[PDB]
């Protein structure tokens, strides 16, 4: 099926640049324009560039317009958004969207996205977690119910990704949104619900990855 | 007061050709000026013609756009080629007195053809 | 540009129950050439990408449920979800892309659903984190609903102020609960003054204060 990939996100100081990529798999990239697009809180979706099949139609929003440059290897399906000037404001999540076929025709909007990269523009420097368990205890069961987790605390910028059992567990985790500290660092908490049956015999591992400090963290959580 | 002709929605590359008729007491001498207006933004000259009939245009339309004026009707043409999205809005006619608008709608859909 | 404005900026109904949002642009999105409207609705569920709903205004995607209809016209155009499901919980985007590209700012879709009292746990802190000289204990308020809960710490039976951070997840997409984590931080210094650490929750599914508490180093 359709995939697309984006990659290159991270921390960049202000007036700094900084290259995204897109690889595109699952169709004739070489056929098909594309798009960035790009979301942050306060700025809901927010069209970004976009590049027709052979490169010969470009356009850009107006507030990117002479920073960012848009260009793609269609031999490599890859897109890419080269990103000057960088000021605050262009902090925000960038995904990358394909444009069907002659819309003008058959009217299909862009309709491929992925999942995103992020870029946060600050001058403070990346600092990457300490991550600790939240072990199970007679004081974090209920009615055969125990609960687990772990504390991902003092990291620089967001966002951090936390799975489980390197993804094959799911059911019951909250990841729960991160609060900003008075020192500036980010603390989040991941938890789940489990039998507290399992504790013995079940292995439960949180994998916690800070992509801007390079930071790869496995924790197995026990009794 | 004066009247705005020509308003429309072509496709990216298109052209366009608005007109300005001016009645009773717009003099010739004052000039007229073409401003373009699109959502949230600020009124923007777009062109210019003199009474002496000299011309200026705003660098973002600068070798696409022209101006002209037919002097015994008082009509001024606003010629624009090679119209892009960006050039979305509602023009007005000016010389002060303005004109109700024209709309202009640039679209950038691809056709298999 | 074509500018759209979504209205209103949130809103939550129960299961079942029908739910219409609005979208205005600042001019007409026709297409001359067949007549077509290019006003697109996205959905984007929590931590996901934007999933196309409808194009040309009221075409369905391919495999978007029945109950998700668009209509308008002009510069007035509505998504409306017939029989809202909790895996509806989103945020829905127009989109029109007749002109350049431009989204509307969003309406969120909250569900609305039965009181359901937390579980609540505890967490002492890890003697790994105790090596670096702080301690952090945490309390787990899980799936509950509604929102508001109060959540009060309490060292050695002394009302703490000051000292905790709490954060709240996104309503869950399958039974639309909450569920909240209190965090206090301490030095280590700090946590070693006292015995017993203790949180407790007030919410409207109690039908009293439930406490859950420890005492250091047991």
């Amino acid at each position: 099926d359709v995939q697309l990939v984006e990659s290159g996100g991270g921390l960049v100081q202000p007036g700094g640049s900084r290259k995204l990529s897109c690889a595109a798999s699952g169709f004739t990239f070489s056929n098909f324009g594309m798009h960035w697009v790009r979301q942050a809180p306060e700025m809901g979706l927010e069209w970004v560039a976009y590049i027709s099949s052979g490169s010969t139609t470009i356009y850009y929003g107006d507030t990117v317009k002479g920073r960012f440059t848009i260009s793609r290897d269609n031999p490599k399906n890859t897109l890419f958004l080269q990103m000057t000037s960088l000021r605050s404001e262009d902090t925000a999540m960038y995904y990358c969207a394909r444009r069907p076929l002659y819309d003008g025709d058959y009217g299909y909007p862009m309709d491929y996205w992925g999942q995103g990269t992020s870029v946060t523009v600050s001058s403070a420097s990346t600092k990457g977690p300490s991550v600790f368990p939240l072990a199970p205890s007679s004081k974090s069961t209920s009615g055969g119910t125990a609960a687990l987790g772990c504390l991902v605390k003092d990291y620089f910028p967001e966002p951090v990704t936390v799975s489980w059992n390197s993804g094959a567990l799911t059911s019951g985790v909250h990841t729960f949104p991160a609060v900003l500290q008075s020192s500036g660092l980010y603390s989040l908490s991941s938890v789940v619900t489990v039998p507290s049956s399992s504790l013995g015999t079940q292995t439960y591992i949180c994998n916690v990855n800070h992509k801007p400090s390079n930071t790869k963290v496995d924790k197995k959580v026990e009794p | 007061q004066l009247v705005e002709y020509g308003g429309g929605s072509v496709q990216a590359g298109g052209y366009l050709r608005l007109s300005c008729v001016a009645s009773g007491s717009i003099s010739l001498s004052s000039g007229m000026g073409w401003y373009r207006q699109a959502p949230g933004k600020e009124r923007e000259l777009v062109a210019s013609i003199s009474g002496g009939s000299s011309t200026n245009y705003a660098d973002s339309v600068k070798g696409r756009f022209t101006i002209s004026r037919d002097n015994a009707k008082n009509t001024v043409y606003l010629q624009m080629n090679s119209l892009k999205p960006e050039d979305t809005a509602v023009y007005y006619c000016a010389a002060a007195y303005w004109g109700q608008g024209t709309q202009v709608t640039v679209s950038s859909l691809e056709h298999h053809h | 540009n074509i500018m759209l404005t979504q209205s209103p900026s949130s809103l939550a109904v129960s299961a079942g129950e029908r739910v219409t949002m609005s979208c205005k642009s600042t001019q007409s999105i026709l297409y001359n050439s067949n007549q077509k409207t290019y006003l697109a609705w996205y959905q984007q569920k929590p931590g996901q990408s934007p999933k196309l709903l409808i194009y040309w205004a009221s075409t369905r995607a391919s495999g978007v449920p029945d109950r998700f209809t668009g209509s308008g016209s002009g510069t007035d155009f509505t998504l409306t979800i017939n029989s809202v499901q909790p895996e509806d919980l989103a945020v829905y985007y127009c989109h029109q892309y007749l002109s350049a590209w431009t989204f509307g700012g969003g309406t969120k879709l909250e569900i609305k659903r039965t009181v359901a009292a937390p579980s609540v746990f505890i967490f002492p802190p890890s003697d790994e984190q105790l090596k670096s000289g702080t301690a952090s204990v945490v309390c787990l308020l899980n799936n509950f609903y509604p929102r508001e809960a109060k959540v009060q710490w309490k060292v050695d039976n002394a009302l703490q102020s000051g000292n905790s951070q709490e954060s709240v997840t996104e309503q869950d997409s399958k039974d639309s609960t909450y569920s909240l984590s209190s965090t206090l931080t301490l030095s280590k210094a700090d946590y070693e003054k006292h015995k017993v650490y203790a949180c407790e929750v007030t919410h409207q599914g109690l039908s009293s204060p439930v406490t859950k508490s420890f005492n250091r180093g047991e």
